[PDB]
């Protein structure tokens, strides 16, 4: 199995700044990574697919790189409704589709 | 536009069973794979498995395959999971999600989710 | 059948030489069945073409079964490709 592990665990940020977050793959998932975002008794909110892409609606301050093993999400101007917990997954070659353990960023 | 609208939540004693429902709209229901997720509360998020309502072609996480049944409707739009056999450790949210059949590689829409307690 | 996930495959077998001088592989796949597998091979630096001679007739999964892949290609250094999935070929001359 791929195992994904997410970079920081957690982090405080203030309104406006910016901030960048991380996921490692064990093994080589051909940039099939998906970022999602989930604020507080919510459901998950796709943000980013096959690393790069922002999905509908999602602002252009989001931006996702990486390749191989390593993935980062970054977020410019950061704003209210930016903050919860964010996840990464991957969909290459077979299940499971595993999850990041993910990373909680909330207001300093 | 697209919805997964979840069934309500269960209470429920250790050892009885559960079935929940996710009923799509606004889409054709066969185009796209319906994915089920497990949370427990303020944990991460874990891949149960996954249906193919158009084919019936079904995938599972080996930690949930004695645990999790998943079933599809194609005359209501309907995607059902079952659980088996539920302790404490079962006690979580679970939600559907879709992806893409031919090309899954996001889980693009969500639902509501589906709240499971498992109680004395 | 619908085509095959192109990122939903993975090695069962790798492609090997067959004792009949042809390559043969067997691949696993995680989409939907029964479907219609794309497989193609192309030599190096020329991605636009496919080179495999397949000898397998229109290779398919079906729902307890298929993934066997049967092809020849031509001498030099190729790659072969079951959807996404790849694996180098280096094909010795005649």
């Amino acid at each position: 199995d791929i195992e994904l592990t997410q970079s920081p665990a957690s982090l405080s940020a203030s309104v406006g700044e910016t901030v960048t977050i991380t996921c490692r793959a064990s093994g080589n998932i051909h940039n099939y990574l998906a970022w999602y975002q989930q604020k507080q008794g919510k459901s998950p909110q796709l943000l980013v697919y096959k690393a790069q892409t922002l999905a509908d609606g999602v602002p252009s301050r989001f931006s996702g790189s990486g390749s191989g093993t390593q993935y980062s999400l970054k977020i410019n101007s950061l704003q209210p409704e930016d903050f919860g917990s964010y996840y990464c997954q991957h969909f290459w070659s077979t299940p499971p589709w595993t999850f990041g353990g993910g990373t909680k960023l909330e207001i300093k | 536009q697209v919805q997964l609208q979840q069934s309500g939540p269960e209470l429920v004693k250790p050892g009885a069973s559960v079935k929940m429902s996710c009923k799509a709209s606004g889409y054709t229901f066969t185009d796209y794979v319906i994915g089920w997720v497990k949370q427990r509360t303020g944990q991460g998020l874990e891949w149960i498995g996954e249906i193919y309502p158009g084919s019936g072609t079904t995938y599972y996480n080996e930690k949930f395959k004695d645990k999790a049944t998943l079933t599809a409707d194609k005359s209501s739009n309907t995607a059902y999971m079952q659980l088996s056999s539920l302790t404490s450790e079962d006690s979580a949210v679970y939600f559907c999600a879709r992806g893409e059949d031919g090309y899954y590689i996001a889980l693009d829409y969500w639902g509501q989710g589906t709240t499971v307690t498992v109680s004395s | 059948y619908t085509m095959c996930d192109k990122t939903k495959f993975t090695w069962k077998r790798a492609p090997t030489d067959s004792g009949h001088d042809t390559v043969v592989m067997e691949v696993t796949f995680s989409g939907t069945k029964p479907c219609r597998i794309p497989v193609r091979a192309v030599a190096h630096g020329s991605p636009d073409v496919n080179v495999a001679m397949l000898i397998t007739p229109n290779p398919t999964i079906e729902n307890n079964g298929g993934g066997f892949i049967e092809m020849q290609l031509p001498p030099g250094d190729n790659i072969i490709y079951v959807g996404e999935l790849s694996h180098q070929w280096f094909q010795k001359g005649s």
